[PDB]
């Protein structure tokens, strides 16, 4: 009835209720059809004797029932009742099978890339969602799009979706999708104009990574400003905390942020003419640490899309030339030389030819940043005295400086692109969307990995308190007496060492300002502080022929194991106030312009956790809405995606969790009438009442409850 | 399964691998505790150094040595030394390695009752044994016959040998050593 309004794609919105009654009203038997493991399938259905192709005897306390074949289709996996990862995966492998590549997962909104163009966004023909509610129609993205929408205009509350973003596609296609959508409904436009000035953001905050080619290493926080009444109005971008590490030091088989070799791919001799910069990259140790170019992507042309960007951005040609002209100061940063003095201790430099070059390029002078850099000031009551410097703390004020400078020219350029993209009258209300990189499990986890895991905890734990408090409400709702130990915060709280002050990012300031500490020394002391006084922090199962990791830690999403070798020279973040002094007086108007606004202790983690207090902060005034963009398979062919990759996924993603948590219902909420019919061979009450256990329902206002694992017996 | 090899001595531990021409690890057989008071806070302050780390902080630590004239005097140092030995000197779990012990003749039975007990509960190696040291001298000299003196760091003995048959009614042992002629120095 409500399905044959949207055409061509109903049929991967919701199927026909043909084919959906012959599916669902499969014999089949509880005791034969479950579970067991693979070893690259993972997880298989078979008939302990257990065979589909190939037998396998396990113990009788690891198979998993597999669904009853009345739900195996369902877009929700929040009512089945056997919620365990095989469930779940297969339905989703289904449901993506028999094309349909929309779910709802119990609150989120997992998208599958179909790769294959469908006419299920456009044109409007299915984009009827208006007024429509989430429980009611199909589930798509523009679905949530409108409720949040809805939710603004009656709420006046601002909301936020939070997209995955670690995957390389299905996020962005669906960032597009979405602002589209929300020009749409609430109609040189804001699409066009947000997709205009990307390829800056794409080659400051993109960077070839181990698990990818093109990754955002930042926080893209899009706001979709609303008028008073609900009328579209200018859109700001708004960037979180950046990767800033990497533009000193990459890992090996990795490189920084694209834009150094977009620049030094020689596609414009004028620049590498201007920046008195040659173009071999094995001559700037700032970027030949790892491996300079990838064959999965040119520079050149996006050199040129780059300059394109400059151009539609409102930047000039000085707002340009000195951008090039910081870039290569900060490439010329990476190979400054320093000796100790001869025969006492002081850091003086041997040669200059860097120091002159990036000394013309940011407009200062060559003797005095070079005093500055080995005789910093400091301002003791009301006096100036110089501070010694050794060749090490030289080295590390250099790469604090390099790294202050990229994020202020970086943060610049956002507000520069908010300027260019907003004239509009004084608006109210806005969407939030929140682009992220997710959490990671690699072969060789080290202090980058560790901060992003620590980002996704916070936000994971957000998602489960707003989770929880919706239950909570809907409970009080139907009346249901039901009260439970916080299921938002009480789970990651604990896993929260690394903020509280004692944890390892305050063992690690700790170790980076005490004299001659190392890397061994952190380690025994991370060992003393928690090995064996905490539950979540284990020693690692080092099995000789795999990486060895030190210590290991029990996140949501499993339990990673971290490489501590080189936290100390990562952490160190000593600004040289001296020569941001100098800074402050360059000839170099944009250099004047980004360090125009009675020090020693700077550390990375410092900053990273004060950056996501402030975006926790910013979120935890809205409402959430979050969506689950999955690549399904890794050689591009559509239509069959891989179990692993996707299992994988699944428990990073962060289903798994909301699923581990319905789990404790009471997931089944179905109200009286359907079990009155569909369960009527010998109203709930004396249906009930005559079988199970009293405690796996809870009956309230025309609702029941059904605990996991009491389906698969009716 | 390949098995260790830890002659004790009194002076010096050597470990390895059963098929080595070597000992793999050669360190002294030394626990040091500090004596001092330590006030920089949050210098990380261990409780007790063993081997040769102890060895060079020597000059704030009391250094004593768990065995005094083969016999092993203190059996919660010992057991340091044994637990330093295997875990951060060879590197491996003593959970999947018999070892060959060895000691002096002549000493106390409950020696080698503690010994064997404290590798079987305290280490579960999968089994053990304790030599004499003169015998295995003779082993790699290769011979059969000769009567053997050997000299370490606590004590002195002579064990004579033939056709592989030890006489062990001339079996002599002398306590005066390495220690004692360091000492007297």
């Amino acid at each position: 009835a409500q399905m044959a309004d949207f055409g061509a794609a109903a049929q991967y919105l919701r199927k026909s209720e043909k084919e959906r009654l012959e599916a669902q009203t499969r014999p089949f038997d509880i005791r034969t059809e479950c579970f067991v493991p693979d070893d690259k399938e993972e997880y298989v259905k078979a008939k302990a004797e257990t065979e589909n192709g190939k037998t396998v005897t396990i113990k009788e306390d690891q198979v998993m029932q597999q669904n009853p074949p009345k739900f195996d289709k369902i877009e929700d996996m929040a009512m089945l009742t056997f919620l365990h990862e095989p469930a779940v995966l297969y339905n989703l492998k289904e449901r993506y099978a028999a094309w349909m590549i929309y779910t709802y997962s119990g609150l989120f909104c997992v998208t599958v890339n179909p790769y294959k163009w469908l006419p299920v966004y456009n044109a409007e023909v299915v984009a009827a969602y208006r007024g429509k509610k989430r429980s009611e129609a199909p589930p798509h993205i523009f679905s949530i799009s409108d409720n949040a929408y809805q939710y603004m205009l009656t709420d006046r509350e601002n909301q936020s979706i939070l997209i995955t973003g670690e995957s390389g596609a299905g996020k962005t296609v669906n960032t597009k999708r979405v602002i589209q959508y929300f020009a749409s409904i609430a109609a040189g436009t804001l699409e066009d104009q947000i997709i205009q000035a990307n390829p800056a953001l794409e080659a400051f905050g993109n960077a070839k990574t181990v698990r990818n080619d093109n990754s955002s290493r930042f926080g893209k926080f899009i706001r979709i400003h609303f008028g008073a009444t609900g009328k579209l109005a200018s859109a700001d971008i708004e960037t979180y905390l950046l990767e800033k590490s990497r533009v000193i030091f990459q890992l090996k088989a990795e490189r920084n942020y694209h834009i150094f070799y977009q620049i030094l791919s020689n596609k414009k001799p004028e620049l590498l003419d201007m920046l008195l910069v040659t173009n071999n990259p094995y001559d700037y140790a700032f970027v030949s640490q790892g491996e300079v170019s990838v064959a999965s992507i040119d520079d050149s042309e996006e050199l040129l899309a780059t300059d394109s960007a400059f151009d539609v951005l409102s930047f000039t040609a000085e707002e340009k030339a000195g951008v090039y002209k910081l870039t290569g100061a900060i490439m010329h940063y990476g190979n400054m030389k320093f000796k100790q003095k001869q025969r006492e201790e002081q850091a003086e430099p041997d040669g200059t030819e860097d120091a002159d070059k990036s000394a013309y390029l940011m407009g200062l002078n060559s003797a005095d940043l070079l005093k500055g850099l080995c005789h910093p000031q400091v301002k003791v009551g009301n006096e100036y005295v110089t501070k010694g410097q050794s060749v090490q703390q030289v080295y590390y004020s250099i790469g604090a400086l390099a790294k202050s400078v990229y994020e202020k020219m970086f943060n610049w350029m956002v507000t520069r692109i908010n300027a260019t993209l907003e004239t509009k009258q004084p608006r109210q209300y806005f969407i939030g969307v929140l682009d992220i990189a997710g959490f990671e499990i690699f072969d060789f986890n080290s202090f980058e990995q560790l901060c992003i895991n620590f980002t996704n905890e916070k936000l994971q734990q957000f998602f489960n308190h707003h989770m929880f408090v919706l239950e909570q409400e809907e409970y009080k709702k139907e009346g249901i007496e039901w009260e439970f130990i916080d299921f938002g915060m009480d789970l990651q709280a604990c896993i929260d060492l690394i903020e509280k002050p004692m944890g390892i990012m305050s063992i690690l300031e700790e170790e980076c300002m005490f004299p001659k500490a190392s890397d061994m020394t952190f380690k025994a002391k991370l060992y003393d502080n928690h090995l064996g006084k905490s539950n979540n922090f284990q020693k690692p199962r080092n099995v000789k022929g795999k990486q060895e990791a030190h210590f290991s830690l029990v996140h949501y999403a499993g339990t990673v194991d971290y490489n501590i070798m080189g936290w100390l020279e990562k952490n160190k973040d000593p600004l040289n106030e001296t020569v941001v002094g100098l800074y402050q007086k360059s000839s170099l108007k944009l250099m004047a312009t980004l360090f125009s606004t009675k020090s020693s202790f700077q550390t990375v983690s410092a900053l990273h956790r004060e950056n996501l207090n402030k975006l926790m902060t910013n979120l935890k005034t809205t409402h959430p809405h979050f969506v689950r963009c999955i690549i399904p398979n890794e050689r591009k062919a559509p239509g069959v995606m891989d179990n692993p990759l996707v299992m994988h996924q699944l428990r990073c993603n962060g289903v798994l969790e909301g699923i581990r948590i319905c789990r404790k219902g009471f997931p089944n909420r179905i109200l009286y009438g359907d079990f009155r019919q569909r369960y009527r061979i010998l109203g709930a009450e004396k249906l009930l009442g005559s079988l199970i256990d009293h405690n796996q329902y809870k009956f309230g206002h025309t609702k029941v409850f059904f605990k996991a694992g009491l389906l698969g017996l009716l | 399964t390949t098995a260790l090899v830890c002659d004790n001595g009194s002076g010096l531990v050597k470990a390895g691998f059963a098929g080595d021409d070597a000992p793999r690890a050669v360190f002294p057989s030394i626990v040091g505790r500090p004596r001092h008071q330590g006030v920089m806070v949050g210098m990380g302050q261990k409780d007790s150094y063993v081997g040769d780390e102890a060895q060079s902080k020597r000059g704030i630590l009391t250094l004593k040595y768990p065995i005094e004239h083969g016999i092993i005097t203190n059996w919660d140092d010992m057991e340091k030394i044994w637990h330093h030995t295997f875990y951060n000197e060879l590197r491996v779990a003593p959970e999947e390695h018999p070892t060959l012990l060895t000691e002096a003749p002549l000493n106390p039975k409950a020696n080698r009752e503690k010994m064997t007990q404290i590798m079987f509960e305290t280490f579960n190696v999968p089994a053990m044994y304790v030599a004499i040291q003169a015998v295995l001298s003779l082993y790699a000299s290769g011979r059969t016959t000769g009567i053997v003196l050997d000299s370490g760091d606590g004590v002195t003995h002579n064990v004579p040998i033939y056709e592989g048959y030890a006489l062990p009614h001339a079996i002599m042992r002398l306590d005066l050593a390495g220690r004692d002629l360091t000492d007297y120095l």
